């Protein structure tokens, strides 16, 4: 279908509707120039050169708009050569939009899905707490359990709580791999006892601890954090996923890897590297032990169970 | 190694001598002790551990280090206060044979042979 | 690196999914774990003499397999099943003292023995492992029945097939017989303290065999002091009671042949340390105007010593 | 710059040499290279670059053009983008038999030639400054000679430690051990191997110039 539609070239005239005049004002206009994007990002699949033809007309494109942002996103949704020679004027338009018009879901996540195929780092750095702000203040801390209250039904998905998780799997994109330079940036925006604080707190949301073990005197103090969360849907949809995707992981990797030189320490560590998959051995040979919950157990009957 | 064998079997020994003299050794501890005497018995004959019955041993010349060894390392003096406990009264010698007692006769005669090995 | 002849002292550091150096309690105990905590590669633990891992050719069992199947289960055959044993022990032996020093031919079949358990270490074919629910149990035979020796496998991959391995590089201990090779039992040992088993399985790690040492001098060493002075050594006994040292007074007159066991001494350097292996415990000098007493341990700094040159 | 060079045209080595003299954007030419030939060390599509690079480096340097081959080494620049040194290195970037594959081999022959031709001809100084070099590459070509492209490695390396002795070899004996040479020139007797044994040949008479027990 993608073929014969670029055989007839209608996506020249698509984004010519695009780009005509709309006289803002009428609800038409708006319902037409959204169907036209909802169109292109449907001609926008993951065909390269599809996607290296829509991106040719950027400019037409790229403008403010909720329907342009994900345009923009769709367009490099996975085109790793087309994303990795995104040149920087994309990215400073995209934090000049975000910070004028404010806090906007689509600017955030058009950027994280363009991070995931430095200069969006460095950019994040120099836009202050602006947009990415990190909640680890006291006051902050107050207004971060104010928001979490207010989202006891849910996440609004768009309020300061959606900004937060977007800005904290934007850094820990930039810095998903070794990067010294967004980790020591993410760090110093992310002080551990802040997530020591905040997602040990019974208040913290399921998807707000997720987002905050993801990002990751605390590892040696978050382990029992971990502990804490590891049956809390054993004793939901998608509740126990958002732990043990990672919680095992990194863990095993600082039982076995050199990164945590304490490998001997105090009770906290010395006996809940002994006692805490304890705790999993139910878990780690659960009905439901199979696939990634499995590979943890057999790290965590086998190691965690061993230090 | 030699040595080293010997330091550890004198240890041993004289866990089980205090166990012994104290109280009843259970089926672990039987089974440990009845390990004990077999190791000091292949070491004291120096021989191939083949399929040879436990008391057939028959060398040429045992290692003159090694039996000196056990000698000043209380080997022999491990295997007297053995006897001399087993007795003291922790065996009257006339239930031997009778089904339950089996172990204990069994390792009294390794003991024994272990002795007379030394004392080539 | 050099060829890995046949019959020096091994030991197999392991430093794949985990890290340990691989041995067993001694004595009687039947498993083969690691001691993670209890030494690195680069900074080898106390009781170096644990590590001892004396490489011989594989066992031939086929006369002697035939008689312990004879045993198991005629008579007037047994003498010369007997025989023919004794024949096959004969060449097994001598199979053994001639691969003394072979160089280690890639995928060449070979067997590592405690020197402490002096017995070779084999896989139980028919036999699940002590602890892990899916493996196979292992442990060390004394004679072994041609599965106690297995093949090296070159876990570097670089060495040519056949080529004398390299001392230290990657080897695993590939199963002759089983044909699983040696897998690190994963297992949170809790019997055991550190205990991490080897089973035979299909794994993704091994470890490689090490040579010993064959020993301004030799260092961390266990060797006798003799006292030209007075044509002897200085050993310990259990004088009165209580452990004194001196300077025994042979009546034999081979005064090279005194070997009476009581003159091992460890050296120790820092920057040597006298440990007197006879008792275990250190030397040390103090009033007596002085004499020579044994301390605990030599971690006191007074236990200090001077060597002097020649 | 490849193809102006073929042959190894002296004209126009001459002509990048008055080029790079007189324009001033010298040194941010060799910092697209030095860059570039900083962007393959660390990294160990960028070899692909690096393999063109020492072939143009090797046709400037082509035919014992010494003052190209200063220009190379020092450049009397105020700040000195050393490329015979990265080269090297990147050279040094027997564990090696598994990292010399049907995939890497070309691209060291090309780096043993250029690192020939920049001291091939007496260059008293560049010979000094590959052997008195701080990254072990005087022996990861000893180890290139001991442990069928394979022969051209050996062939190249010979070459190499040839052209590092003309007018040293105290300091290349350090690594190769003179039976093990004798050992592989003789195993070489079986482009042909014996060419190949040959030229070890040769680098073992002029090192036994300067060594007794070789001379045994």
């Amino acid at each position: 279908q993608q073929r014969l539609l670029k055989n007839m070239d209608a996506h020249k005239v698509m984004l010519d509707l695009l780009q005509i005049p709309y006289d803002k004002g009428d609800a038409k206009m708006m319902e037409i120039l959204r169907y036209t994007h909802q169109f292109l990002q449907k001609f926008c699949a993951g065909n390269p050169g599809n996607q290296a033809l829509l991106h040719k007309h950027l400019h037409l494109f790229l403008t403010p708009g909720l329907l342009e942002a994900e345009t923009m996103q769709h367009i490099f949704l996975n085109n790793y050569q087309l994303c990795s020679e995104i040149s920087e004027p994309v990215l400073q338009h995209f934090v000049h939009l975000l910070a004028t018009h404010g806090r906007h879901v689509q600017y955030l996540d058009f950027l994280h899905t363009v991070i995931k195929a430095d200069m969006i780092m460095t950019e994040l750095t120099n836009a202050g707490d602006d947009v990415v702000v990190f909640y680890n203040d006291k006051a902050s801390l107050a207004h971060l359990l104010d928001m979490m209250k207010a989202a006891r039904d849910g996440v609004e998905d768009h309020s300061p709580l959606m900004y937060h998780i977007s800005l904290v799997d934007l850094l820990a994109a930039c810095a998903e791999g070794k990067n010294v330079y967004t980790e020591i940036k993410c760090t110093s925006l992310l002080p551990l006892e802040d997530v020591v604080s905040v997602v040990t707190h019974e208040d913290c949301i399921t998807e707000v601890k997720m987002a905050y073990v993801n990002f990751v005197n605390h590892i040696w103090t978050l382990f029992e954090n971990f502990t804490l969360d590891m049956a809390r849907v054993c004793s939901d949809p998608t509740l126990e996923k958002y732990v043990l995707s990672v919680v095992l992981d990194t863990i095993n990797a600082f039982f076995s890897s050199p990164f945590s030189e304490n490998s001997t320490s105090l009770q906290t560590h010395q006996t809940i590297v002994v006692q805490l998959l304890q705790s999993t051995t139910r878990l780690l040979e659960c009905p439901w032990l199979q696939q990634q919950h499995k590979g943890s157990v057999e790290a965590c009957i086998r190691t965690l169970a061993m230090v | 190694r030699d040595l080293d064998f010997a330091n550890d079997a004198s240890s041993m020994l004289a866990s089980a001598v205090e166990k012994l003299n104290e109280g009843f050794i259970s089926q672990n501890d039987r089974r440990f002790v009845i390990q004990l005497l077999e190791d000091l018995v292949f070491f004291v004959s120096d021989v191939p551990n083949n399929g040879q019955n436990v008391l057939d041993i028959m060398v040429t010349k045992p290692n003159r280090e090694r039996q000196k060894l056990m000698r000043e390392q209380n080997i022999l003096k491990q295997v007297f206060g053995i006897l001399k406990a087993p007795f003291r009264p922790l065996v009257r010698l006339e239930e031997l044979s009778d089904q339950k007692n089996a172990p204990y006769q069994h390792m009294f005669r390794l003991c024994y042979r272990v002795l007379r090995h030394s004392q080539e | 690196s050099s060829f890995l002849h046949i019959g020096d002292i091994v030991s197999l550091y392991a430093e794949g999914s985990v890290n340990g150096f691989i041995s067993t309690l001694g004595l009687v105990d039947d498993r083969c774990v690691v001691e993670p905590a209890a030494g690195d590669l680069d900074n080898p633990p106390k009781k170096f003499r644990d590590c001892l891992f004396k490489v011989c050719p594989m066992n031939r069992y086929s006369a002697q397999k035939q008689y312990w199947k004879a045993k198991q289960t005629d008579v007037v055959l047994l003498q010369k099943l007997q025989h023919a044993a004794q024949m096959e022990q004969k060449q097994n032996d001598t199979e053994n003292k001639k691969v003394h020093g072979d160089v280690v031919k890639y995928g060449s079949v070979i067997q590592l023995l405690h020197m402490k358990s002096n017995k070779y270490l084999t896989v139980n074919k028919r036999l699940p492992a002590l602890l892990e629910k899916n493996a196979m149990r292992v442990t060390l035979d004394a004679t072994g029945n041609e599965g106690s020796w297995l093949f090296i496998q070159p876990f570097w991959k670089l060495r040519s097939n056949g080529d004398n391995v390299v001392v230290g590089d990657k080897v695993i201990l590939n199963p002759v017989n089983a044909g699983q090779p040696l897998h690190a039992s994963n297992y949170e040992l809790s019997d055991n303290a550190g205990c991490k088993e080897v089973n035979s399985v299909n794994c993704n790690t091994s470890w490689k065999i090490n040579l010993f040492m064959q020993f301004v001098l030799k260092g961390g060493d266990v060797v006798r002091l003799f006292h030209a002075e007075q044509e002897k050594f200085l050993t310990c006994d259990e004088y009165k009671g209580k452990l004194q040292v001196f300077l025994r007074t042979t009546l034999r007159q081979s005064a090279t042949s005194a070997t009476s066991s009581n003159a091992l001494w460890e050296v120790e350097v820092v920057h040597y340390r006298f440990k007197h292996l006879a008792t275990g415990n250190y030397l040390a000098a103090e009033e007596n105007k002085y004499c020579l007493v044994a301390v605990p341990h030599g971690n006191d700094i007074a236990s200090l010593f001077e060597l002097d040159p020649t | 710059a490849i193809h102006l060079l073929d042959g190894g045209n002296t004209e126009i080595q001459k002509s990048f040499h008055n080029l790079m003299m007189s324009d001033k954007k010298s040194e941010r030419f060799f910092k697209v290279l030095h860059d570039r030939m900083k962007r393959a060390q660390q990294e160990t599509t960028s070899v692909l670059i690096m393999q063109p690079i020492l072939r143009f480096l090797q046709l400037l340097c082509e035919n014992h053009n010494r003052d190209l081959q200063n220009f190379l080494r020092c450049q009397n620049n105020k700040t000195n983008y050393n490329l015979v040194c990265e080269t090297l290195q990147f050279l040094d970037i027997g564990l090696l038999g598994l990292y010399i594959n049907e995939d890497n081999v070309g691209l060291v022959i090309q780096t043993l030639e250029t690192l020939t031709e920049y001291c091939q001809g007496p260059c008293h100084e560049n010979q000094t400054c590959i052997v008195t070099h701080e990254s072990n590459g005087i022996d990861i070509i000893t180890a290139l000679i001991l442990n069928d492209l394979v022969l051209q490695l050996k062939d190249n390396a010979s070459k190499l430690l040839l052209a590092l002795m003309e007018s040293n070899a105290e300091r290349i004996l350090i690594s190769l051990r003179p039976q093990e040479l004798v050992d592989v020139i003789k195993k070489a007797y079986l482009v042909s191997p014996r060419e190949v044994g040959h030229n070890i040949y040769i680098l073992a008479l002029q090192l036994s110039r300067h060594n007794k027990q070789l001379q045994h």
